[PDB]
């Protein structure tokens, strides 16, 4: 968001405002959905992440597409048979928003083994955009990560390692119901925290921003520092079950 | 929100704009439509991205820009999708404000105030990478209470397709000299329009008027004087006309900005 000066934090405050306008409902599985359950969301979400990984999508595509998914699911009941169709349409719109070369309707259907069809996708897209009222320019955890990182006296080699670990934590959250309860800022902060801490632990004179990072980002975020704490620990828990997704086979 | 008409406020550059009522908010709204091509990849990406970028502005809650509050792709054909844009309604523009303003000014502190909201609004827009491109006293809306709200910004690219089928009605008295391409089509273009609005507030008729591009582009040099290469009767305070020229600096790269302008002696 490119000012003409340098007299013109004012940016971050804006990011925080935007994200508030794109929050899903925490109680949508109860109050809105009759068939769709969290474990199905998990399934579609892990599908969506493998597609982004396989296609080497811009990092933001997966979290943005989940924001879409949780948002729609907050407004419309969906049949569990249509969930995959919804997830693919969310990726389709998220890709259009964030990629120089977006995913094609056809390529996405290929990832469904052609269980869904382009015209189905094209029809869902209009439903989805209209329902979100075309407010598609949502914040992602990645937006905040990079912002936080620009405030941190970390060498670029440090930052890149932090970035890599933190993006992993985000993708983990996005598959989980937590992505529904916590705004992108919170999610980005917990992941940054979990990242910088784990890193510092293995390199004590390095990644020094770990010290009181929770309160710090809490202040930057304007959240509750114990909410961030819970968040981070939920992230660390979620990663410690990544050795079950590794040996679920 | 299904919206229902209540007037036909105008039929300018972007088709017919209807005034409608929000049936649960009770508030009025200004509706406009736009035809878009229904491609093989569904919604045209530039429309999605540009419309989305306007939707997000509303978050900033800036007082000098009209909020885009809703969007709906209503119709749909193998070649076209019809999208209605739902804007905050503002019942009068800068014209009506300047027309019902008795002899002679008036006054300066009020003109300074207008100009100061106008540049604030524009500075906001420009910062968020949105160029108006078609700034007009009609695009400049005025609340009761004197808040200027900029409207119709960021619709140039959204309306590209429709407008190329095929008008073209070019009310040209405010267009920056650049717009008559080459070449861009950048942010400064709005500041030229600012100055042309600037002057006309003390005047009472569009300096640089009708006729074609050449006639339009010619009437500009009359007052600014031709620009040697390679550049290819005030009624306000003396300080006022200082800023005005800076705005009317035929060259974009050293034409005053909305922030540099805001920080002018005259203000």
């Amino acid at each position: 968001l490119c000012c003409e000066v340098e007299t013109i934090d004012r940016v971050l405050r804006a990011m925080l405002k935007a994200e508030e306008t794109c929050a899903p409902s925490v109680s949508y599985f109860k109050c809105v959905q009759k068939e769709v359950l969290p474990s199905m969301r998990k399934i579609v979400a892990t599908w969506m992440l493998e597609v982004c990984e396989e296609q080497k999508c811009e990092e933001e595509v997966f979290p943005l597409a989940m924001n879409y998914l949780d948002r729609f699911l907050s407004l419309e009941p969906v049949k569990k048979s249509r969930l995959q169709l919804l997830g693919a349409t969310c990726m389709f719109v998220a890709s259009k928003m964030k990629e120089t070369i977006p995913l094609t309707a056809e390529k996405l259907c290929i990832y469904t083994d052609n269980s869904i069809r382009p015209e189905e996708l094209l029809q869902m897209e209009l439903l989805l955009v209209n329902k979100l009222k075309w407010n598609l320019a949502a914040m992602t955890p990645h937006d905040f990560i990079e912002h936080f990182l620009s405030k941190m006296p970390e060498a670029e080699e440090n930052k890149q390692i932090i970035r890599k670990h933190a993006q992993t934590f985000v993708a983990l959250c996005a598959t989980d119901v937590k992505f529904i309860s916590n705004p992108p800022s919170m999610v980005a902060a917990g992941s940054v925290v979990a990242a910088v801490q784990g890193l510092n632990l293995r390199s004590p004179n390095n990644f020094l921003s770990y010290y009181r990072l929770t309160r710090f980002l809490s202040r930057v975020i304007k959240c509750d520092p114990d909410c961030l704490r819970a968040c981070q620990e939920q992230i660390e828990a979620l990663l410690e079950s990544s050795l079950r997704q590794a040996q679920q086979n | 929100s299904r919206y229902e008409p209540v007037a036909e406020i105008g039929v300018g550059a972007y088709g017919t704009v209807y005034k409608a009522r929000d049936p649960h908010s009770g508030h009025f709204v200004a509706l406009k439509s736009v035809r878009v091509p229904n491609g093989e990849e569904g919604l045209p990406i530039s429309t999605v991205r540009e419309v989305a970028l306007l939707r997000r502005l509303e978050a900033f809650e800036h007082p000098n820009v009209v909020r885009l509050m809703d969007v709906c792709a209503t119709s749909r054909t193998d070649r076209e999708i019809k999208v209605t844009l739902v804007f905050e309604h503002v019942d009068q523009d800068l014209r009506t404000y300047l027309d019902k303003a008795p002899p002679p000014g008036l006054p300066a502190e009020t003109i300074k105030d207008l100009m100061r909201q106008f540049l604030r609004g524009l500075d906001f827009l420009h910062a968020n990478c949105i160029v108006h491109r078609d700034l007009k006293p009609e695009n400049i809306l005025v609340t009761s209470g004197g808040t200027v709200k900029l409207a119709d910004f960021g619709l140039a690219r959204i309306y590209s397709y429709q407008m190329a089928l095929d008008p073209v009605v070019v009310t040209l008295w405010y267009r920056a000299p650049e717009v008559l391409l080459q070449s861009t089509y950048a942010t400064p273009v709005d500041m030229w329009s600012v100055g042309c609005i600037f002057a006309e507030m003390f005047r009472r008729k569009p300096l640089f008027c009708g006729n074609s591009e050449a006639d339009q582009l010619g009437k500009i040099f009359d007052l600014i004087g031709l620009p040697p290469e390679d550049d290819w009767v005030p009624e306000m305070e003396e300080s006022g006309a200082q800023l005005l020229l800076e705005m009317l600096t035929f060259n974009p790269h050293k034409r005053i900005s909305a922030f540099r302008a805001l920080q002018h002696s005259y203000l």
